[PDB]
């Protein structure tokens, strides 16, 4: 019962992203350091390559969480900017006023 | 029905009328407050259906009355400052450590701020016992946390998650560099 | 630097609970990994969206049992 | 009914000599045996002063009940105490349930405007109307003949205004 | 009420412990809203039930906060600061009346109380080991 | 013209669901309706509904009663680790990473440093 | 000479009660229960019942409402956590033939459920403990055969069965 | 009153704390209010005059509504205790209703 389809998508990215962080983390880990022999590294860049592709924090994308709009999004709300606007022009967001 | 303002004595007593925090309710503060901008040969709207005057966080609750009424019945729940300690000069020498930590009340259903485990010790080094070589250690230990115009060590701890454990972290850190600025090692004759 | 001035630096850093084997920039990159939680493990992350099916089935329930419209 | 009675103050007696103390709800079966009545005003005198906590299911009936006595037997000074009793502590969650309440504040009501000066009746009425409960039409009724009785005719227009 | 009166009240329990009382000499209390006239009202309600308890306060403003935005269309949020600094004060004083201002806290309105804990020396610190 | 409270006594005597149902029934003696705001806001917190006052923003979390020291000193958890290899290097990097993470748990940390102790005996 | 004042302790709610304590009833309001508006104070008394029982009835169809679909409240955001708004769940969990769903039943009061379980322990051969056939005899005794809410003892109704086919019957069962 | 009198001559309709600076939580107050407005205009359909009023005291969330004297007042005190216990099991805190009727729109000019 989300938005779209998109949004479902992403919605589903971030729970595998959340399931497989500490072992991403861990694995990451071992690879980023000038310690361990250039053995286990290697074989890291393969442990951390089999792991599904949608657990990659990195194609989490931060749509509307109304409109599902992809760009213009105020993280500090999690609103687009025309959903955001319609809320602080009716005085719905506490504080928030049109500047002078 | 009528508002019940029209019961109200001109000698009651207020503050059973809105004991608490409540909204602004017309038919029961009994007066002619008018709150809005007026149109043109206009007057400010009435109470009665006033949603502005219904945005206000009001005072009804605190009125002096009310408030000495409840500052006098919560003094028994007070305690006596020590006469002894009149003023700064005599707390930093009957109690040199200071603990400073911070706590923060927002609105929301959760509680949690992560900014409450924050604690910081401050502590003069002249009301530590320490020598001269003492002192000296202790300075090159501690770096940049002790400050020189006032005399001040200052450990902020924040790597625990509660607030008790940080404190006794800040008191264990404490201890150690007084203990290892007392101790000579082999290593210090290099100077 | 200096005999004086590293050992003092080292136990310094032992009393801290900081670096105290000697280490380079990439090395120090695992510290931080391991100091802060991950961004895909950060409520703002992970709990992003709202439920959205709670709330489109919650007035689904409610329209169907007459008391919403 | 009545082959009870000293039985019954008998076992009061038991139970108060072998230690156990009595709740409002034994006050409450006593004064209920006895009313088909002077044991009331030994039973106030025992309970003045005194706070209570919920011991039995039944407690909560006394004060009606007491209430009831008062009525029947026209005495205000002991509603008076009665009240007083109440008005002690948290004595006041023993008043029971909004039918017990009602029952009462009623007879406790009908009662002042029966034997007291009309002006305390006046601040009785506005004491506990409608805060504490919403007047019978007895009530009306018994307040103006009252008012009647006092000679005090100027404030029907207010009590029928106050009735509707 | 005119006549009918509670004739006893139950005051709450407050018992006094054998344990020594925390000693706070400083307490700053800065009260943050978007509203001024709600700080100047919570500053009045503050500074008298503090001279009602007999805490020494004093008030003053840290400077407003301003942070601007733009979606062209271009949004303001104001944050206004009060602090209250209460000094020589114990530990049962701080509780209660920092309980009664959190609870009379009107909406809008963020609170932040630091407070500088007096404590003496442990003993392992009086003299060094041997 | 003597109390009751004087006179003839029977002279017999000198000096489960049941229970918790009969405990509820106490109960219903003094249940009133409230009677104004501070009576609603003592229930509240009764049932613990409303926040205690002053606020502690730690309130219902204790960490599972650790102490800091439990926090902080991790290195004896790398006992069964190389005492002087690489490896050990690189756990001392993880211990102090760790040492210094107010967002887990002593359970979370041991359970990294246990991940690691498996991984590392595999290979 | 510092003499440190003792701490003074209190329950959580004194401060409240000791503010309560300062203001007194007012005389010209309906009770708190109601609403201060006029178009919403009770007239009368038929009238302030009438409004508390449609109060109650919407709380109870709330409650209704929660409990029939816990999926919908199961989302807990508060700290700290509050037991008292989390749905309540009324089924059994345990699905087995064994003496423990058996008990998970008796706690939950489903009487009818409780009787045909101890049935089929019996056929089971399974022997059931005198502690909790004396918790089945409890149930059934307090509420005479039927689910909660006079009922007349009813001959030959469960408890008689339960209590007879008993092997050892204890004082707590009489 | 157009959008640009927010600060002038309107006020704000809901009052928190999260847009304050270093605040926390602001886009889970938004949501909570836009869920909150939602379900109070479809739980009480065509009986709001006006537009609700959302505040935060602490734990409690205070909706101060404006409603008509057009149903009755036994389906109000329903609705009233049907809402306080879903919205407070609902956000795990304790919500409060305070209605208050007027006789009909509070009309201001004519657009």
């Amino acid at each position: 019962h989300y938005v779209d389809w998109r949004m479902w998508r992403d919605v589903k990215r971030r729970k595998m992203a959340y399931e497989y962080a500490d072992e991403r983390l861990r694995i990451n880990s071992l690879r980023k350091n000038t310690i361990l022999p250039k053995i286990l590294q290697d074989v890291a860049d393969e442990e951390i390559a089999a792991l599904p592709r949608d657990s990659c924090p990195v194609r989490i994308r931060n749509r509307c969480v109304m409109t599902s709009r992809p760009r213009g999004v105020k993280r500090r709300w999690r609103l687009s900017r025309i959903v955001f606007r319609h809320l602080a022009d009716h005085g719905q967001l506490s504080g928030i006023q049109r500047a002078t | 029905l009528p508002p019940r303002t029209e019961k109200m004595a001109v000698d009651q007593d207020w503050p059973s009328v809105y004991p608490v925090a409540a909204p602004f309710k017309p038919s029961a503060v009994p007066l002619p407050v008018r709150m809005g901008y007026p149109v043109k040969k206009g007057v400010p709207m009435a109470k009665e259906g006033n949603l502005e005057l219904l945005k206000i966080p009001n005072f009804l609750h605190l009125t002096p009355v009310a408030i000495k009424k409840h500052c006098e019945a919560l003094k028994d729940f007070c305690t006596e400052w020590p006469a002894a300690l009149d003023s700064d000069e005599k707390c930093e020498k009957h109690f040199p450590i200071e603990i400073d930590s911070t706590d923060y009340v927002s609105s929301g259903p959760s509680v949690r701020n992560p900014r409450a485990r924050v604690v910081v010790l401050r502590v003069k080094l002249s009301s530590l016992n320490l020598d001269d070589h003492a002192k000296k250690k202790l300075i090159k230990l501690v770096g940049e946390r002790y400050c020189k115009t006032t005399d001040v060590l200052t450990i902020k701890t924040d790597r625990c998650p509660l607030r008790r454990q940080n404190y006794d972290y800040a008191v264990y850190l404490l201890t150690v560099l007084y203990h290892e600025s007392w101790n000579t090692e082999e290593w210090e004759k290099s100077k | 630097l200096s005999e004086y001035a590293f050992r003092m630096s080292r136990l310094s850093a032992r009393l801290f609970g900081e670096v105290t084997r000697p280490t380079n920039s990439k090395s120090m990159k695992v510290v931080k990994l391991f100091s802060e939680l991950p961004l895909a493990k950060k409520k703002e992350t992970y709990d992003w969206y709202p439920n959205h099916h709670t709330y489109a089935e919650l007035m689904q329930t409610l329209r169907f049992l007459g008391l919403y419209r | 009914h009545v082959f009870a009675r000293s039985p019954a103050l008998q076992v009061l007696r038991e139970m108060k000599a072998i230690g156990i103390e009595p709740s409002l709800a034994t006050y409450h079966h006593i004064i209920r045996l006895f009313d088909q009545s002077f044991i009331i005003y030994d039973i106030m005198n025992e309970l003045m002063g005194k706070r209570f906590s919920p011991k039995d299911p039944d407690d909560d009936k006394f004060f009606q009940s007491a209430m009831s006595i008062c009525s029947s037997l026209r005495d205000l000074e002991l509603a008076y105490q009665v009240h007083g009793l109440l008005k002690t502590g948290d004595n006041w969650k023993f008043i029971g349930p909004d039918q017990h309440r009602n029952f009462y504040y009623s007879k406790f009501f009908d009662l002042i405007c029966l034997m007291e000066q009309i002006d305390v009746t006046l601040k009785w009425y506005e004491d506990l109307i409608p805060s504490a409960y919403f007047p019978h039409s007895q009530t009306m009724i018994h307040l103006l003949q009252a008012l009647d009785v006092a000679n005090r005719l100027e404030v029907i227009p207010k009590i029928w205004k106050d009735s509707k | 009420l005119h006549v009918d009166v509670p004739k006893d009240l139950t005051k709450p329990v407050v018992t006094i412990s054998d344990e020594p009382d925390i000693l706070y000499k400083r307490l700053s209390v800065l009260v943050k809203g978007h509203d001024k006239a709600v700080l100047d009202s919570y500053e009045y309600f503050a500074v008298l039930a503090a001279k009602e308890l007999g805490i020494s306060i004093k008030v003053h403003e840290p400077p407003r906060k301003i942070e601007r935005f733009t979606l062209r269309v271009q949004y303001e949020m104001r944050t206004l600061y009060r602090c209250l600094e209460l000094e020589h004060l114990t530990g049962s004083t701080a509780d209660v009346y920092l309980e009664y201002i959190q609870r009379n806290l009107p909406e809008g309105v963020a609170m932040e109380v630091t407070k500088t804990q007096l404590e003496q020396l442990p003993e392992h610190i009086k003299e060094p080991i041997w | 013209r003597k109390n009751i409270f004087t006179g003839k006594r029977l002279n017999i005597f000198d000096m489960s669901l049941w229970d918790v149902e009969f405990a509820k029934q106490l109960a219903t003696v003094n249940e009133q309706p409230l009677q104004n705001g501070f009576e609603e806001l003592i229930q509240w917190t009764k049932e613990g509904k409303l926040w205690e006052f002053p606020i502690n923003n730690e309130a219902g979390f204790d960490d599972d009663g650790s102490e800091f020291h439990e926090h902080i000193f991790l290195e004896k958890h790398l006992e069964s680790f190389p005492k002087q290899g690489p490896i050990r290097h690189f756990m001392e990097l993880v211990t102090c990473g760790l040492s210094k993470n107010p967002y887990l748990s002593v359970k979370q940390k041991v359970e990294h440093i246990e991940w690691f102790r498996n991984y590392f005996n595999e290979k | 000479e510092v003499v440190i004042p003792k701490k003074k302790t209190w329950d959580k709610v004194a401060v409240l009660q000791a503010l309560a304590s300062t203001v007194n009833r007012d005389t010209t309001a309906v009770p708190y229960v109601f609403q201060d508006d006029p178009y919403l104070m009770p007239a009368s008394s038929l009238e302030s019942r009438s409004f508390l029982l449609a109060k109650k009835s919407g709380e109870n169809v709330a409650k209704f409402i929660i409990n029939s679909y816990p999926k919908y409240f199961q989302k807990d955001i508060a700290e700290p956590h509050i037991p008292c708004l989390m749905p309540e769940y009324f089924e059994p969990q345990i699905k087995d033939i064994s003496e423990a769903a058996l008990k998970e039943r008796i706690e939950l009061r489903k009487v009818k459920a409780s009787v045909d379980m101890f049935d089929q322990l019996l056929q089971a051969g399974t022997t059931v403990s005198l502690e909790t056939t004396n918790s089945l005899l409890d149930l059934l005794c307090y509420y005479g055969d039927q689910e909660p809410s006079g009922v007349t003892w009813r001959a030959k109704n469960n408890a008689e069965r339960i209590f007879s086919l008993m092997p050892e019957k204890n004082e707590h069962s009489y | 009153h157009a959008p640009h009198y927010i600060a002038h001559r309107k006020g704000w309709l809901s009052l928190h704390t999260g847009n304050l600076d270093g605040e926390d939580h602001a886009a889970e107050r938004t949501v909570e209010d836009v869920f909150l407005r939602k379900f109070m205009w479809g739980t009480f359909p065509g009986c709001l005059a006006d537009q609700l009023v959302l505040k935060r005291r602490g734990n409690q969330l205070e909706i101060c509504a404006v409603v008509l004297r057009q149903l009755s007042p036994h389906k109000y005190y329903f609705l009233v205790g049907y809402s306080e216990t879903l919205l407070s099991y609902f956000y795990k805190c304790p919500v409060r209703l305070h209605l208050q009727t007027v006789p009909s729109k509070v009309v201001y000019k004519y657009l």
